[PDB]
């Protein structure tokens, strides 16, 4: 990981103060970021690599200065109560941002658990993920970057075809 | 008491375009992750939160056989995300 200088980051954000989202100094900062990770399905295949990327993700978000919490084989609920759980954390008081990485088999309107199949839905809704971490919700991240890295499909369909 | 937005402050970052398939290495790894990864760690350092984000786009923009096109959506920030690497 490449580093930004001290004199660039101190020009930043004093340069351009009201157009970036400002950073707290790293000696009380207690940054957090959630790593939500489904390897092993009732119904649905196996998820090979996720691990790689489970170590890849956690590695470059301790990089960028987050201490990683890491949820492994969650339901739907499961989801929803670890992610309200981590909205609630008082280190978002004292932290500027979050990264929320969630890592499973896909639809295109929500996440599976472990537990979902066409007949047996176990489904978290990308709508939900948005209503526990909003300014409502989610007190501690009012004001602060909340973002969203998907590592999941969206549907069946192929993403290429061919033209003339 | 103040007055606040109900919803802000969101970006969200999928490996695919909706509807359809992403795609894994032949090592295991997902593409997606592999070059989220190796644009946060090459460009952190001078880009913003969006900008790390369409370089990763751009890294998918030839199609292949197994083509994916990672997605931004919901985007509710008001402001630049640096990160400021280091600091």
């Amino acid at each position: 990981l490449k580093l930004c200088s001290p004199e660039e980051f101190t020009r930043l954000c004093r340069e351009k103060t009201q157009e970036i989202y400002p950073i707290k100094e790293a000696n009380g900062r207690t940054r957090k970021a959630l790593i939500i990770c489904n390897t092993e399905f009732k119904h649905l295949s196996l998820r090979y690599g996720a691990n790689f990327d489970i170590i890849g993700m956690k590695g470059l978000l301790e990089d960028l200065g987050y201490d990683v919490v890491v949820k492994e084989e969650l339901t739907a609920e499961g989801m929803e109560s670890e992610m309200k759980d981590f909205a609630a954390l008082s280190e978002h008081q004292t932290s500027d941002s979050t990264f929320l990485v969630l890592m499973s088999h896909g639809t295109l309107h929500g996440i599976c658990g472990t537990m979902h199949s066409e007949k047996t839905p176990d489904v978290l809704q990308y709508d939900t993920i948005y209503q526990i971490f909003n300014n409502c919700h989610c007190p501690g991240l009012r004001d602060k970057p909340k973002v969203i890295i998907v590592q999941a499909a969206r549907g069946g369909n192929s993403g290429e075809m061919w033209i003339r | 008491v103040k007055l606040s937005h109900v919803e802000k402050d969101f970006i969200a970052f999928y490996s695919t375009t909706p509807h359809h398939l992403s795609y894994r290495d032949k090592t295991g790894g997902s593409y997606f992750i592999t070059r989220l990864i190796s644009c946060f760690r090459k460009h952190a350092c001078s880009c913003h939160l969006f900008d790390i984000f369409l370089k990763v786009q751009q890294s998918f923009e030839k199609a292949s056989i197994h083509s994916q096109m990672p997605t931004i959506d919901r985007a509710t920030l008001t402001r630049y995300f640096y990160l400021f690497p280091g600091n």
